[PDB]
């Protein structure tokens, strides 16, 4: 019975291991540090009623989206600080937001089951409310105009189009809290509750891949802009690169001092600097490929709670526990 | 040697009323989380703190010590008027932090209702207009001259400038700045003081298993043995002309003036304050 | 261009506007978490705050009988008294006789507005989502110890309660304990079936507080309740003091005056906050 | 039982060496470098939000 299966992972770890020729910071020692990185705060971004959860930066550099637990939703310009528009969630709860790489519509999640599409392009009215779950939503995500891909308290991850869940992917011991997609369309990632992370392919529906290195909760995942390679954020202070080539842990980031846990992990637009916040006040940037810390930000007062780079890579928006969301260019 | 040494004792005090003064100002203002309802209070008694350390400490040091006012008339008038208006609004902008308090304990779910950030303002800009209008005015204008004798060569005299004031006025600046602000935080602090007790009973009888006199008692002796016995000399001195010399009123007024300095150290001892004056510093 | 530019800033303005009116009336209101186990009278204590429902009711009867399978026509359908007794081993569920997601519920007491949460998650990872709630509405019944999974259930709303209490987000967050099923824990001491030192050890060493004289029942019944209160409020007690308090309340099915007393316990949390708050307690 | 099946498909799959997938992430870091305004400082003119 599970005999297999343990010959299976056994056999796994052993050609994961055979396949480990060198470490990435072996090769990385002959490249010169980035050195020290002092970021300053272009903008403070205020008015939120309450805590806020996610945010997600628009198509364009411009625009982006805000969502708070006191249920307003309210797209912002980060360029002229104007509140372009504020819809008010329906549920009291949103847990995670979206931007269509269109702009037209906008994705809220929610503690309900039920996730809601607004159709922001006068006055904002919700599209179609998905079908739900069995448990709340984690992470949102727009393939395109019409298709949304949806993280639940659950096992099951969602592809939704016509309120109907095209495929319901599984394979999670625990509750899948974080995703990402590739570049392209046709693969995408996903942390859990559990320390397993995993890929999959849209179009097979089955999970290729699964890394396990880690050993506490995930709470943020990152795709590195190439396409082959995403970034783990766990509720212990351990951050860590994944190659899907390798199929393994290429690389490990984690310090004496720190003890608090991660909540949003992002990249920059050439890779380089990995931005990962953390349960702490403060939010770390390190190099991805030395792996050493290269500056502190620590602006908000409460924990941060979101991250994230324009397609520009112009500057990196990070929202916190507390009201204030603070663009850092 | 005797006025050396004062000169720098003064020199001292008025330092460090100015940097107590500054560093919570700056504390209050700097950080947007550290700014809230009721920090505007503790603002506006730090602004009328150092504007009163910068103004009238300094320059009652230099009457004192020379003994003879350089500055005209007009000038040493415009002097009380300024030490005045900062000891009103300074023993004002207590009374209404005591207010708050009271109002945020015995009242808990209509205090965040009631008071809103619009609403602090107008409170704040109330007290600085009515302090106004009890400091400016009567002493801008002539009222407060003294009718004696005495001091009207003095007030009349550009280089002697000593503070002679009419028995009405003394009395009733007396009543607006300390007597009913100190009734008023008496009763509050009271009653303050008798909800922690019963909050204090409710613990003790639910769970088997002093603090509220020390923060109470410190934050009302503090400000009563600063400030009491200046404001019962003064009015003594009005009603009978033979019991108090010179020198006593001096040494009470500055007595209640170092308050100006201990009020920081008084109203900045939560450790929100204490972190943000670390990050400053 | 400016015309834009003006555009926007109109825009920006009617959110503004319509988002301090929303400030206004959220901070009117309180947050409230119910943390009923499931079969744990929860939904009493909803109904003592307040055709499809009769096939709810019926589908509720076929769900208890299919437990209970777990006569023949009644088993090829889907001794009675035989499951009833053995209710014990197997989780079993059960207009006034039908009375005896997410849900949320809206009540004013004192024209103060009050909104409840209710969720339900063995990880519980949505448990550090609500940080800012007023208080925490956590039931258990007091009858659950007979019951028995796999730990007991009341040792397991016992793990519950000191998994929450022990919680980093949580570090400010009160908790107000509601006892349901008094008069049924009662039916179950009086009966010999079931022992409490049977299954908690240590009551047979535990005695009655000598203070604790709640009500007009037989010894070892206030005996029993004052063990389980006793329980749930040690693990409480011993983690810390300050911003942490939990309120057992004894309550029965029948009781109608628990909507007052929750109004009371988070009046008496936002005053204890405050009095923790400013150095007071 | 599907979870060793599962096992056994992901098993069955061709891995590139670390070696070759640290320098190619080395490779394409170097390349795209030169086009980061986070990497590099931010000219006031360049950067809309200075
Ligand atoms: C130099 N003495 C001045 C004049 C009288 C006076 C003071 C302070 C507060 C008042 O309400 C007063 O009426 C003193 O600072």
């Amino acid at each position: 019975l599970r005999q297999e299966a343990e010959q299976l992972k056994n056999q796994i770890r052993d050609a994961r291991k055979a396949c480990a020729d060198a470490t990435l910071s072996q090769i990385t020692n002959n490249i010169d540090p980035v050195g020290r990185i002092q970021m300053r705060t272009r903008r403070t971004l205020r008015g939120h009623l309450a805590k806020i959860y996610a945010m997600h930066w628009g198509t364009d550099s411009r625009l982006l989206v805000s969502a708070s637990q006191d249920g307003k939703l309210i797209i912002w310009d980060s360029y002229t600080t104007n509140k372009v528009h504020a819809i008010p969630l329906r549920s009291s709860w949103v847990m995670t937001c979206a931007y269509a790489p269109s702009g037209n519509y906008v994705a809220c999640g929610g503690l309900d089951n039920i996730c809601s599409i607004y159709n922001l392009k006068g006055n904002v009215r919700v599209s179609r409310e998905l079908a739900g779950h069995t448990g709340y939503l984690s992470c949102c995500r727009f393939l395109d105009d019409n298709q949304i891909v949806t993280s639940s308290g659950d096992t099951t991850c969602a592809l939704w189009d016509t309120g109907q869940q095209t495929t319901t992917f599984t394979g999670h011991t625990g509750d899948v809290m974080s995703l990402s997609l590739a570049p392209d369309t046709r693969l995408f990632v996903s942390g859990a509750c559990d320390a397993s992370a995993k890929l999959w392919d849209v179009r097979e529906g089955m999970c290729r891949q699964t890394f396990t290195g880690h050993e506490s909760d995930i709470n943020a995942i990152c795709f590195f802009p190439n396409g082959n390679a995403f970034a783990t954020g766990s509720d212990d202070a351990t951050c860590r690169l994944f190659d899907l080539r390798a199929d393994q842990e290429l690389m490990t980031y984690s310090h004496d001092n720190i003890i608090c846990g991660i909540t949003s992990v992002s990249f920059s637009k050439s890779g380089r600097l990995l931005l990962a916040g953390y349960d702490d006040f403060n939010c770390n940037v390190w190099d991805a490929l030395k792996a050493d810390r290269a500056g502190v930000l620590a602006g908000h007062d409460n924990r941060v709670s979101c991250l994230g780079v324009t397609d520009d890579g112009m500057a990196v928006a990070t929202g916190s526990w507390d009201s204030f969301l603070k663009i850092w260019n | 040697v005797w006025v050396v040494g004062m000169g720098i004792v003064m020199s001292l005090i008025v330092l460090a009323i100015v940097f107590g003064n500054v560093l919570v100002i700056t504390a209050i203002a700097k950080f947007e989380r550290l700014q809230t309802v009721t920090n505007y209070f503790i603002t506006s008694l730090a602004c009328a703190d150092l504007v009163m350390g910068l103004a009238v400490v300094p320059f009652g040091a230099a009457h004192i010590l020379t003994k003879t006012w350089t500055f005209g008339n007009f000038w040493c008038e415009f002097w009380t008027s300024i030490d005045v208006l900062c000891v009103t609004a300074s023993i004002e902008t207590l009374c209404v932090i005591a207010v708050d308090r009271y109002f945020a304990i015995t009242s808990p779910f209509k205090y965040q209702s009631l008071l809103t950030k619009n609403k602090a303002r107008v409170i704040i800009l109330m007290v600085w207009i009515v302090s106004g209008l009890t400091s400016f005015l009567p002493i801008q204008m002539h009222w407060y001259r003294a009718t004696h004798q005495e001091a009207i060569n003095c007030y009349a005299e550009e280089t002697c400038c000593d503070f002679f004031t009419n028995q009405a006025y003394a009395i009733a600046s007396s009543i607006v700045s300390f007597y009913v602000p100190l009734v008023i935080m008496v009763f509050v602090y009271s009653r303050v003081f008798q909800e922690a007790k019963r909050q204090l009973q409710k613990i003790d009888k639910s769970e088997g298993r002093h603090k509220a006199l020390k923060t109470l008692g410190i934050i009302m002796g503090t400000f009563t043995l600063c400030w009491l016995p200046f404001f019962i000399v003064n009015i003594v001195h009005v009603i009978q002309d033979n019991l108090i010399r010179k020198e006593v009123y001096i040494l009470l007024n500055w007595i209640g003036y170092v308050n100006s300095g201990f009020n920081p150290l008084i109203y900045c001892r939560s450790p929100d304050f204490r972190i943000a004056f670390q990050e400053l510093l | 261009q400016r015309n834009e530019e003006k555009a926007q800033r109109e825009a920006n303005k009617k959110i503004e506007k319509q988002l301090q009116k929303d400030k206004q009336v959220y901070r009117a209101t309180h947050r409230l978490l119910l943390l009923g186990a499931g079969e744990s009278g929860k939904s009493t204590i909803v109904k003592q705050m307040r055709a499809t429902k009769v096939q709810d009711i019926k589908n509720n009867l076929k769900e208890a009988i299919e437990t209970i399978v777990a006569v023949d026509y009644i088993l090829s359908v889907m001794g009675v008294r035989a499951c009833y007794e053995r209710s014990n081993e197997y989780q079993l569920i059960d207009d006034q006789d039908l009375l005896r997601g997410i849900f949320e519920t809206k009540f004013q007491v004192d024209k103060v507005n009050f909104h409840m949460f209710d969720v339900g998650d063995e990880r519980r990872k949505w448990i550090q989502c609500f940080n800012d709630v007023t208080a925490i509405i956590f039931v258990v019944a007091s009858s659950s110890y007979n019951m028995v999974i796999r730990t007991n259930r009341l040792q397991e709303a016992l793990n519950l309660f000191k998994s929450i209490w022990n919680n980093r987000w949580l570090r400010t967050i009160s908790v107000i304990l509601f006892l349901n099923k008094q008069d049924l824990l009662a039916e179950k001491v009086l009966a010999g079936k079931s022992k409490i030192e049977d299954y908690f050890p240590e009551f047979a060493r535990y005695t009655t507080p000598e203070d604790a004289t709640p009500e007009p029942e037989d010894p070892r019944v206030t005996r029993a309740k004052y063990f389980i209160r006793d329980e749930f409020l040690r693990i409480s007690t011993a983690s810390g003091d300050g911003r942490h308090y939990c309120y057992p309340h004894f309550t029965c099915a029948v009781d109608t005056e628990n909507i007052r007393r929750v109004f009371n316990d988070c009046r008496d949390i936002i005053q204890r906050m405050h009095l923790r708050q400013y150095e007071l307690l | 039982r599907k979870l060793v099946e599962q096992l056994k498909m992901e098993a069955n799959i061709d891995r590139i060496k670390v070696s070759k997938a640290a320098a190619d992430l080395m490779a394409y870091c170097e390349a795209h470098a030169k086009e980061d305004p986070l990497l590099t400082p931010v000219p006031a003119s360049e950067n809309p939000f200075r």
